[PDB]
């Protein structure tokens, strides 16, 4: 998994090298940004739960032929909630990762490789997900490096779905 | 059966031994199967691969393969087949192949499989014939099982353009996607020239007497900012 | 390639010399000040798909040339292609701003550029205009007093805007 | 200017000047300050009426600008408009003259020999200056742009 | 040149990729350390002089034979010492830029590449430079964490020509 | 372009071949379709602007959020509603051309490649399209032999769209 | 490539337009007269060699200088280089044929030819003399009223002559 | 890829003739003193690197530019470069004496020395004195009386100082 050290000595390996003093600044540096990653990582996961149910809520509240239409893909069941949350639940546990790990190596690996072929063959608009990453980058709460911590990352799943 | 008649020979870089003992930058990335790469590396293999050969603007979803990526992974094939089937895939015969004067399409083969410029005219000349009686596959057949190719990339290698930048200078040589872009400069002559170009040129406008002239301090201002 | 510091050394050590109290204070301010540089260079990445698509809206919006059927933004493919290579323009800009010297960006991206887009039938005039819509919408999102304390960037904006000028004045 | 137009018809006459001619000499240093405002205009906005009125113009007549046109390509077209910014400083000198003699000497004097020497249609020029007429009437008043417009009308009659 | 900055460049162009949070997380701990860097850089500019001649001496002081050996390649001469001092001073040269640049990228750049080549055709003696640079790791006289910043150099130098 | 013609040319070009008695035949079953594939062909030109139109209006009548969405990728504006009639204008105009052709070639070239970048950066839904696919291939008006090979391709459309 | 009819779809399309009802009336006889057409190229495959070897041994009997020595057809590997040569000629004589546009054979060997044999120091017009050479062999097994009923093709032997004349016209 | 023999062959054959009497009696000629040939190509490989090693000690010494910084010794790298460059051209010139004939050294080195050069800011000129200083010292070495007993080989001398000066005029 692609984290920031992984990729020095991957690096380094890959010129037939020892770590030299250039890769172990970068893993200084690794470790004096780690402790706002992880104050930002917790916050995230001590509010998971109230971010995901106003997420989807707020994708209700804009896209209002969602919960309208009859279809299998459309949140008009009592499935389709379910799944919606699920879905946002998924990105907001990514998004969660990548700022314990320290660089977008999760959500590339676990989440957006492949994601056009689902959102291909299963009918389901980009936006949809935008809108619900907007609202969490709206609400999650954080303050100063923290909060740039969570945006990087969340601007960074819109910037995939766009 | 006619062998590749005997051409000249130039000087590029790659004929030298830039010691270079422990590689500053620059030595493009190692992307094989010999390190055993999990999931993503394999993608990112797969991705330096395509950008390879394909190039940046070919790599779209359309002209990407699933299926000889689904046989890489599982290790049904080694990667030079991969460089291989995939030159042989049509998409890329439809842009880089129907386009391009055959004399030209042996540019971007020899130089986007080798990681060399053409030494000369000559050997233009040449493998564009076995290329125009042989067909498409047997040229390539010609390369990938060629010495050259053998010696330096071996069973699993994405091919790189060797020496691009000299130690310590920083030009070096412009990229290679760069260096044979696709359409040419004479292609376009049979047919029609590209029609309605002129709103470019109405966007941008500077009055004559603007422009400078020679003698002005102002057309060495340029120098000034850079010292 | 060549950052800030590399070049300082670079001259400095094609000259053969020691590094000069003078330079090593300079040096000391650039250090002294690199936060803020890391500050525009997140906020260009995590906007910058946004800035790519708005700044192509301005320009088919003011030349609508290039999407009717005989220019280079009409075929969907060629459509791709032009998007993709205001992208990569970006990515070099964005390098450039980290690294401190147009560097990687005058090697290559730009080095080589001009002649490609007349290989083409490209307009490279119309890409410098799209370079010019790059640049209002990167440096207005740059100037965003959101998040990040209060302070002075103006020396920095300037900077900036130095390389997509010279991007635009590289394709043309 | 009307003020020579005047003294070398009087000269090739051999007399002072009439009444008549100095009245229009009055009336003439009367209506200065408004063509001032006018040439002004027509100066500081010029950059619109080029760009503006050579949109218009090829994409009326997408001869040009065609491949085997005269104008196509870069240089070409920087030239073509190049060619409409001189016709408007010619129309703004017209107007400060109050007479068409600094248009007429400068610009039309030989020019269909000028253009049929070079390959250029006229008609595509008298069409550009009629586009960048239609772009000088929308940037001014009523009155304003008549007769502004009526100069830039004496260059379409000179081009056709 | 390999510094830190141009290795993080380096690596997301190579992925065909914008900057993210790691590689600004590697540039973070390299001006997190340029501080000591500088300090350490200033005082072996400061004193460069005495260090040469110190470890030209020392150089002199292990080896006797270099000092009597009638050739061209030896300190025997008035061309040798100046020369043997020529060096020295190189390689307290390029210890100064890779403390200026922050990792050993000027070093590997204009002094490490094709040096082996040198000491082969020159008859040169690696164990020469090793004891000069052993003399300037015990007398530069910085303390602390800009010492350790010397010393990783002056150490990778070592490595190099053993 | 892919033709039948310029398939088989490619095919036999790339043995290094004549053309044998197989192109020969592939070639004559294209002759031997060609005329349903124009008569096909004739009918949608001749009323291309009410299939165009009606399209449009089935596209409105199932999204009615699109005529609604304030932004600039609706049809909200003169001008949305406007550009929406030239996109379903270049699907209608390319099935033409693959009637033509005989194969699905000009839609592969001129429409296909990289479509869906442009659905991914300029947020345009596959499924609005899909509608208005589904309204022309049910309102062609042709019979027989004819409509079916326009629902070939028509389907074809779809099947790259999802 | 293109055929008949994807140059009639990029010329429509490079507008942007519909085909108009003209352009598909005139194409239907072209359908309708396309069985002739496969015709001629069957007869020009199923002799190609002995059309090759015969416009070989007329070209050297009746210019006896390239074979001599210090000509190009001299030296064996020459020779055959020479005779293959001719063989491609006739082959994209023939996709030009079939296709009825003169796409394939304008771009992938007409294109660029007579600068490669002035490269090699080859008489191009020794090589417009080989092509005389097969378009009178060409034509006259085109025209055997043999095995094939009854018809007009003077229509479309005025089609297949003008690529032979062509491509003499353009080695030279 | 012709040594002394299939130059006159070639020669022979290009005008499609027998060997005449003539041709084959200098050739026995040749092959009668070939023993001498393989001699001094013995005692220039058995001393190559010497001669290197010593003529650019010679050439820094006489030109003291290259070194000091600023030129093309400076660098370590590049110092090394300048040396191995020399490695390549008297390994080419020990080529080209066992051959014959300047072929391998007018295809494989001549070829690429002048245009890289120019491309690298190198004085092709002190590249040239480079050679000069080579040339000295490999004839030096190879008119040395010992080991083998004496004869006359100044006749062969003048075809070695061929090879070094037809470098030395090609790098300028
Ligand atoms: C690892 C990451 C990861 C994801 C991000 C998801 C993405 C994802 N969602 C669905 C599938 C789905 N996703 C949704 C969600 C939506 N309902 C709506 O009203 C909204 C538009 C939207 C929530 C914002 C729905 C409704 C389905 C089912 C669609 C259907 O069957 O019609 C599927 C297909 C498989 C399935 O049915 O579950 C996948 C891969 N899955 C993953 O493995
Ligand atoms: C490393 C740097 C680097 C670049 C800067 C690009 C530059 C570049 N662009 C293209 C190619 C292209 N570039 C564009 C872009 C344009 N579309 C327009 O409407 C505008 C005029 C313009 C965007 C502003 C298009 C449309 C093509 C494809 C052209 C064609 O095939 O007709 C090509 C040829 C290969 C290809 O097809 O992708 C290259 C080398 N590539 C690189 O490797
Ligand atoms: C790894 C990622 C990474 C970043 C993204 C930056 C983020 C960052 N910025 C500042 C700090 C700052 N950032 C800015 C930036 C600006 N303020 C303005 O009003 C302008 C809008 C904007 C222009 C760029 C300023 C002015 C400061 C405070 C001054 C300073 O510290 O130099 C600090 C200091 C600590 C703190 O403030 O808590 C940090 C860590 N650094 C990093 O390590
Ligand atoms: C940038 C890095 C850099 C280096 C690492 C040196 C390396 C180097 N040293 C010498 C050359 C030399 N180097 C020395 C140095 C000395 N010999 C002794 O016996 C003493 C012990 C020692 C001084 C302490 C000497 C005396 C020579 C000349 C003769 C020789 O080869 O020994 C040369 C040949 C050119 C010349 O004569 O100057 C080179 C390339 N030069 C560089 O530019
Ligand atoms: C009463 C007299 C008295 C002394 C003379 C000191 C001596 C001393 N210093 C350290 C220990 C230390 N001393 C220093 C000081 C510094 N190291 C640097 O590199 C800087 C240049 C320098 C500050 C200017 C440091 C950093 C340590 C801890 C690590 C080390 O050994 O360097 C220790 C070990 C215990 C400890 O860690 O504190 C002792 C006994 N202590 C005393 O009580
Ligand atoms: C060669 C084939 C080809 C196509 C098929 C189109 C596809 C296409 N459409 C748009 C762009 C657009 N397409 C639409 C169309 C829509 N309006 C809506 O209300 C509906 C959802 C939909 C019609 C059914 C709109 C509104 C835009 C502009 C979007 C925006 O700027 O917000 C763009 C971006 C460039 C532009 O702004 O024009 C492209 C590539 N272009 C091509 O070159
Ligand atoms: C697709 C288009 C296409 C062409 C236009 C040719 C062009 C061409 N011909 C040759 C090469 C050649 N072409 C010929 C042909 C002949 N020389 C003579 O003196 C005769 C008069 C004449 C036969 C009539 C010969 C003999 C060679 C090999 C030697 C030479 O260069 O003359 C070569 C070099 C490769 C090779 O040896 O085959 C090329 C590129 N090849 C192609 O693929
Ligand atoms: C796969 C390969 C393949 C072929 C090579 C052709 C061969 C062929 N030609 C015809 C049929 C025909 N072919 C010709 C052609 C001719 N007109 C003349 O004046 C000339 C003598 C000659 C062209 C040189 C004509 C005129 C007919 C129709 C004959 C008739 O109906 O009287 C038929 C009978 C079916 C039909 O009417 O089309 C066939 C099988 N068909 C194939 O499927
Ligand atoms: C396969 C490699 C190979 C070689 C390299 C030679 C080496 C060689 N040379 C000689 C023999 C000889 N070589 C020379 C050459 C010399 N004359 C001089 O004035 C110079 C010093 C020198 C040329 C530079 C002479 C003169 C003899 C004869 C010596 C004698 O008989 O006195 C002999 C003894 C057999 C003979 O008489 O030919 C041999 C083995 N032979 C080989 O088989
Ligand atoms: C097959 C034949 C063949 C050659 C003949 C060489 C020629 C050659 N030399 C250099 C490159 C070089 N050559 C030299 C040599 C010189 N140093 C000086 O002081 C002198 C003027 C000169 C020796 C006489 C140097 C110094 C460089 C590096 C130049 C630089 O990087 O500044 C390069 C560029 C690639 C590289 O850096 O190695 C090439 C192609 N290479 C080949 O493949
Ligand atoms: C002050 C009075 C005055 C005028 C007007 C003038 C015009 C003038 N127009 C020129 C060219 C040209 N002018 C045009 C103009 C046009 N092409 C079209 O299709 C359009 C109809 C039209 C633009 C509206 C073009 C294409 C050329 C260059 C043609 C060529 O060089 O092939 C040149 C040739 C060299 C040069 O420009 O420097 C002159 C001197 N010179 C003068 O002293």
């Amino acid at each position: 998994m692609k984290t920031p050290i992984t990729e020095a000595i991957a690096s380094a390996d890959s010129q037939g090298r020892f770590l030299s003093n250039a890769e172990l600044q970068s893993i200084t540096g690794r470790y004096q940004r780690a402790s706002a990653s992880l104050e930002a990582a917790k916050q995230l996961t001590g509010n998971a739960s109230r971010l995901i149910t106003g997420a989807a809520q707020a994708v209700y509240t804009k896209f209002p032929f969602v919960t309208q239409m009859p279809g299998p893909t459309y949140a008009s069941n009592a499935i389709g909630k379910a799944k919606c949350a699920r879905d946002i639940g998924y990105y907001l546990r990514m998004t969660t990762y990548c700022l314990v790990v320290g660089a977008t190596g999760p959500m590339d690996e676990y989440l957006v490789a492949g994601l056009e072929e689902i959102n291909r063959s299963f009918e389901l608009s980009p936006s949809w997900y935008i809108a619900a990453l907007e609202n969490i980058k709206n609400d999650h709460g954080l303050s100063g490096q923290a909060a740039n911590e969570a945006n990087t990352y969340l601007d960074y799943a819109i910037n995939v779905l766009s | 059966s006619i062998p590749v008649l005997n051409y000249s020979l130039s000087t590029q870089n790659q004929r030298v031994y830039s010691f270079e003992y422990l590689p500053n930058e620059e030595q493009p990335k190692c992307y094989t199967t010999d390190n055993l790469p999990a999931a993503i590396e394999m993608d990112q293999i797969i991705w330096a691969a395509y950008r390879q050969i394909f190039s940046e603007h070919q790599l779209l979803s359309s002209t990407r393969q699933p299926f000889l990526e689904s046989q890489l992974r599982f290790n049904q094939i080694t990667v030079k087949d991969f460089i291989k089937g995939l030159i042989l895939s049509d998409a890329f015969r439809y842009l880089n192949y129907d386009v391009n004067n055959n004399y030209r399409f042996v540019e971007m083969c020899i130089q986007r499989i080798l990681g060399r410029e053409i030494y000369n005219h000559r050997e233009k000349l040449a493998f564009a014939v076995i290329i125009g009686s042989q067909g498409l596959e047997a040229f390539i057949d010609l390369l990938i099982n060629s010495e050259e190719y053998e010696d330096n990339f071996g069973d699993n290698m994405i091919p790189y353009q060797r020496r691009r930048i000299i130690a310590q200078r920083s030009k070096g040589e412009i990229p290679f996607n760069l260096k044979t872009p696709r359409l040419g400069k004479d292609f376009l002559y049979k047919q029609g020239m590209p029609q309605l170009l002129w709103a470019g040129p109405v966007h941008r406008f500077r009055p004559q007497e603007q422009s400078p002239k020679a003698g002005d301090p102002a057309l060495f201002l340029s120098m000034v900012q850079d010292l | 390639m060549l950052d800030a510091f590399a070049k300082v050394v670079a001259q400095a050590d094609a000259r053969g010399e020691f590094l000069s109290n003078k330079q090593l204070n300079s040096l000391e301010t650039m250090i002294g000040e690199g936060n803020k540089r890391l500050d525009i260079v997140n906020k260009i990445n995590s906007n910058a798909s946004t800035i790519v698509t708005n700044s192509a809206r301005a320009l088919f919006a003011e030349q609508p040339q290039l999407i009717q059927p005989g220019g280079n933004a009409y075929t969907s493919r060629r459509m791709a292609a032009c998007l993709r290579d205001m992208e990569i323009v970006l990515r070099y800009v964005s390098y450039a701003m980290t690294a401190g010297d147009s560097s990687v960006l005058d090697d290559r991206c730009l080095n080589g550029l001009r002649e490609t887009y007349q290989a083409l039938g490209t307009p490279g005039t119309s890409v410098a205009v799209a370079i010019q819509k790059m640049k209002e919408a990167s440096i207005a999102l740059a100037n965003d007093l959101n998040g990040v304390p209060l302070g002075d960037c103006s020396s920095l904006n300037s900077e900036l805007a130095v390389y997509f000028d010279r991007a635009a004045a590289a394709v043309v | 200017s009307i003020v020579t137009k005047s003294i070398v018809n009087a000269d090739a006459e051999a007399r002072y000047l009439s009444p008549g001619e100095l009245e229009r000499i009055k009336s003439f240093v009367l209506s200065g300050q408004r063509r001032l405002r006018i040439a002004q205009t027509l100066t500081e906005n010029r950059e619109m009426i080029v760009k503006k009125g050579g949109q218009q113009l090829f994409q009326k007549r997408t001869d040009v600008v065609s491949p085997g046109g005269n104008a196509y390509g870069e240089e070409m077209t920087a030239t073509c408009l190049r060619d409409l910014d001189y016709y408007l400083r010619l129309v703004t000198y017209g107007i400060v003259a109050g007479d068409v003699t600094p248009i007429e000497e400068i610009g039309l004097v030989g020019v269909k020999e000028m253009y049929n020497s070079l390959g250029t249609p006229i008609s595509g020029v008298s069409e550009g200056v009629r586009c960048m007429k239609d772009v000088a009437c929308s940037l001014l008043s009523g009155e304003d742009s008549a007769e502004a417009g009526f100069y830039f009308d004496y260059t379409l009659g000179a081009m056709q």
